[PDB]
């Protein structure tokens, strides 16, 4: 019934997206910005990974999760680099399978990054709320959560690649992803919002518990540092994802909305999220900065 | 601390009257004993892992 | 292999018993009790509850162990490292000895011991709970003799409120790892029987801060 | 007046002993050993690692069977392994979790431990009807127990930080003999093959040779500039070696009565924890605080191997009576066997 034999031109014409026939000024601008952001992401995350693997001190679950996040950010940078040199005029020569792969790469990379953030939050909550003195973990749960993260990311990336595509639901197709369906966009946005809510709740509970159990001995304030760290961690995610996340909602709910205007800058910001992640989770640790040299 | 001093002198007294031997003779005897038992030292001559009880 | 598997079974039983013992032990606090020759450490032991004495107790569903090694009378540089990893070091000092002598003042010897302990290369990240005993005795004594005998640089009224704070700041200043560790001071109250509550609060704060430090929160 | 003249006579006697030692020093072992060829690089690999301890390891000891060995840890357990099959045979729970020494009887019937409690606990492994129970608890020392070696099934030599050593009697429980003369904490001791003599090293930068039968000091050796943490006998019985915190080992000879050889490397500055000799005496293994153990050459005084597989300080090191392997235990809670 549905059209697997058609070309990308038909899918892009059914929507309002346009195909560029040459390198426009905006095309070169976004290409340069993306190349710079990609090289920065790769360099920073490779440095983080090598620093974590080299030193013997960084052999604990939190550092393992940080290294997994760094690897996910490196993968996101590679995916965004591949996206570049395949956008603009190059996208006019892409086929269905290649387009699906190019988008699934970004999808799974960003999903893995978000899941790593959530896992870091959960591990911090566990480590803080373990009223028991040490109760050292067997160190096997970290690998379990890592493999679960990667499996969930691979699933979220491959589902739209095989089966959950608007190829056979042509009328119910998006505008920024003419091949994908709006249902997948809604699902991804709900997942992102739920992860953010869970992170905020966990960090707020941590802050409240710490304040309650430290006020007695209060009288380098711990409250100020903890609040600053939580606020930064949450505000990065907010400023990076909210403007891009609301765009999918505008596309699915508001027809005639000029969603195609700021999609590229919003994706650049979502990638800047991973570019800035290694700094947020690695600047406070003085030993981490000391190991750098 | 006179008692301590007398005890220390009495102790040092017996140290001097010992059958001391020249360093050359002691070194020669040490080298002789060390090279005579060299065949029986596994650490010295690595033994094949087949016979070593700990290797395999 | 008629019995070789019984050896493996016994090894597994021993291993699970060791795991259970480790689990039971990991939920016990370690407080190394230190002090000079003469202080109220015995009074502290009595209030809370040949070579080494171990006192175990429990407060608000939290267990505590306290070790006293004042009867060693040997070179401290050799066995001190054995106490690396303890949750805290409860140091004791009697204020009344500010004017007494050992030859030399006892307070100066206590300060030397505190400097040697706090700045040791094994106790860099271990916090110290300082106790200043003989509160009423010092309050009654200071009226006769001034604190200038021990600390000549002191410039203040011969009153308990001021002299006690002066001694507290002098003892806290000796700390050099001002960022890795924290010092908790509390003047022992005999009537209140609140010395266990302060220890509990301090240990809770220390545990929470160490937990935060384990992760990137602090 | 008497104290002054006694001190002067003591100093004159020390000078006379120095002159006698110099006269006996006709040459140096380095020159006599220059002709013989080097042994070559000695490479050893970790053949088996043992797990089970949840805290630092402070001491271990091999048995005469060359199969079972005892190890202690701060966690309060005393474990008996099986190097051939890394099978835990016994795990005795200690009354005090502060232990700094171990020992395995020559007959394999008893073991010993001790430390800050100042009590030497002797455990019997018979287990006629139930779990291993404390056979005896020797008390009387006024300091921490640093080392203890089973002289026999009824006798045992102990050393403490009270600047003295003791020879006990398990059946009686009283100090059969006492050895005094040291000025600092005795950190280690080593028994001779015949059990007729032993040597003790203290923090006074000196070592002393004691006769068990008589009870006096035979010789006193000096030359170090710091505390002696370990001491081992030469298989022959006429020499020994001492390791100190000054990053230097020294091999002394009894009959020569002076410093025979010195082992020091500019690249090494950390302290030394344990020393041992091979079955032939060629190799002088020494564990350091740098997390490694450096093999030496008793005759040539040149490094011939480095063992580095521990993540923390190497606390204890031992060589089997057969010489087929070497055991090492560190503060990382893991034991390892080499060769
Ligand atoms: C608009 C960005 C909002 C943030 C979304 C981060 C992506 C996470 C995955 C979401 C699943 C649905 C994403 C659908 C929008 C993806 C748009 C995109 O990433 O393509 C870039 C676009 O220029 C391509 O232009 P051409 O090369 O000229 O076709």
């Amino acid at each position: 019934q549905c059209f697997y034999n058609e070309s990308i031109a038909f899918f892009y014409n059914r929507s309002g997206k346009h195909l560029a026939t040459e390198w426009n000024t905006v095309s070169k601008l976004v290409m340069g910005l993306g190349i710079t952001v990609c090289i920065f992401i790769m360099l920073a995350n490779l440095l983080v990974m090598v620093a974590i693997y080299v030193n013997r001190r960084f052999h604990f679950p939190i550092y393992y999760l940080m290294a997994n996040l760094a690897a996910a950010d490196f993968f996101a940078g590679l995916a965004y680099f591949y996206l570049m040199f395949n956008t603009g005029p190059n996208t006019r020569r892409l086929t269905v399978s290649t387009w699906l792969l190019r988008q699934g790469l970004i999808d799974t990379s960003l999903t893995a990054s978000v899941a790593n953030l959530l896992a870091i939050a959960i591990e911090r909550h566990i480590t803080v709320f373990r009223m028991q003195l040490h109760t050292r973990m067997s160190n096997r749960r970290v690998v379990v959560v890592i493999v679960v993260i990667w499996t969930m990311a691979i699933v979220m990336g491959a589902i739209p690649s095989v089966g959950w595509n608007c190829i056979c639901d042509i009328e119910n197709c998006s505008n920024m992803a003419p091949l994908y369906s709006d249902s997948y966009l809604v699902f991804w946005a709900i997942f992102n919002l739920v992860t953010f809510v869970v992170m905020v709740v966990l960090y707020a509970h941590i802050f409240g518990y710490v304040r309650q159990r430290t006020m007695r001995m209060s009288r380098r304030d711990t409250m100020m540092s903890l609040l600053k760290t939580v606020v930064i961690v949450l505000g990065a995610f907010i400023i990076c994802w909210t403007p891009g996340l609301v765009l999918l909602l505008l596309d699915v709910c508001c027809p005639q909305c000029d969603v195609l205007a700021y999609e590229k800058f919003f994706l650049l910001l979502a990638e800047f999220n991973s570019a800035m992640n290694p700094i947020i989770y690695s600047y406070r640790d003085k030993e981490m900065s000391a190991t750098f040299r | 601390s006179i008692a301590q001093a007398r005890k220390l002198v009495e102790q040092l007294k017996m140290e001097a009257n010992i059958d001391r031997i020249k360093v050359s003779k002691a070194a020669a005897d040490l080298m002789a004993y060390c090279e005579a038992h060299a065949k029986e030292d596994p650490l010295l001559t690595p033994v094949p892992a087949s016979e070593n009880p700990f290797r395999e | 292999s008629a019995e070789d598997k019984a050896a493996v079974e016994r090894s597994k039983m021993i291993d699970r018993n060791l795991r259970e013992d480790g689990e039971k032990a990991a939920r016990e606090v370690k407080l190394l009790l230190l002090g000079a020759g003469e202080s109220g450490k015995s009074t502290i032991v009595k209030q809370m509850k040949t070579g080494i004495v171990e006192t175990h107790f429990t407060f608000k569903d939290l267990h505590f162990k306290m070790f006293d090694v004042g009867a060693q009378r040997s070179e401290r540089k050799k066995w001190i490292h054995c106490f690396e990893g303890v949750t805290a070091i409860i140091f004791c000092v009697a204020l009344s000895d500010y004017d007494l002598v050992l030859e030399m003042n006892r307070m100066h010897e206590s300060m030397k011991l505190f400097d040697s302990i706090c700045n040791n290369k094994w106790f860099t990240d271990t916090s110290i709970i300082l106790f200043l005993n003989k509160k009423d005795l010092f309050e009654e004594k200071i009226k006769k003799s001034p604190l200038t005998i021990c600390y000549p640089e002191y410039a203040g009224s011969n009153t308990y409120e001021e002299a006690a704070a002066y001694i507290q700041c002098q003892f806290e200043d000796l700390n050099k790892r001002k960022d890795t560790k924290e010092i908790y001071t509390h003047f022992t109250c005999a009537t209140d029987t609140k010395n266990v509550q302060f220890v509990f609060d301090a240990v809770t704060d220390v545990i929470i801060k160490n937990n935060l430090k384990d992760c990137g929160l602090f | 007046s008497e104290l002054d003249q006694l001190r002067q006579e003591a100093e004159q006697l020390k000078n006379q002993i120095r002159d006698a030692r110099k006269a006996c020093a006709d040459a140096t072992l380095s020159q006599i050993t220059n002709n013989i060829d080097p042994v070559g690089r000695i490479q050893m690999r970790t053949r088996r690692t043992l797990r089970g301890h949840l805290a630092k390891i402070y001491a271990m000891h091999w048995g005469t069977d060359s199969r079972l060995l005892v190890s202690a840890s701060q966690d309060g357990k005393l474990i008996i392994w099986d190097s051939y099959t890394t099978n835990k045979v016994h795990a005795i729970p200690l009354r005090s979790s502060w232990v700094m020494t171990c020992a395995y009887a020559p007959s394999g019937n008893y073991v010993a431990c001790g430390g800050l409690d100042n009590i030497c606990s002797i455990y019997n492994l018979k287990t006629r009807e139930g779990n291993v129970r404390v056979s005896r608890e020797l008390a009387g020392h006024t300091g921490y127990l640093s080392c203890c070696r089973f002289l026999d099934d009824n006798q045992i030599v102990t050393s403490s930080g009270d600047t003295t050593c003791a020879l006990w009697d398990i059946e009686t429980g009283q100090q059969t003999t006492t050895f005094t003369g040291h000025t600092g904490d005795v950190m280690s001791l080593s028994l001779a093959p015949d059990t007729r003599l032993f040597v003790s090293g203290a923090c006074d930068a000196s070592a002393k040779l004691w006769d068990v039968r008589e009870g006096m000091c035979r010789q006193t050796f000096t030359g170090h500039e710091s505390d002696i943490n370990a001491i081992c006998f030469f298989p022959n019985g006429n020499a020994f070696a001492t390791g100190s915190d000054d990053a230097t080992c020294r091999l002394f000879d009894l009959r020569a009565d002076q410093e025979l050889m010195t082992y020091s490397h500019d690249n090494i500055i950390c302290g030394i924890t344990s020393v041992s000799f091979s079955k032939s005496g060629r190799l002088l293994l020494a564990g350091y605080d740098d997390f490694n153990c450096n093999v030496w050459d008793a005759l040539k005084a040149d490094r011939a191997g480095v063992l580095a597989g521990h993540d923390n300080r190497v606390s204890c090191l031992g060589v089997t009576d057969d010489g087929m392997a070497v055991a090492t235990g560190s503060w990382d809670s893991f034991l390892k066997i080499w060769n």
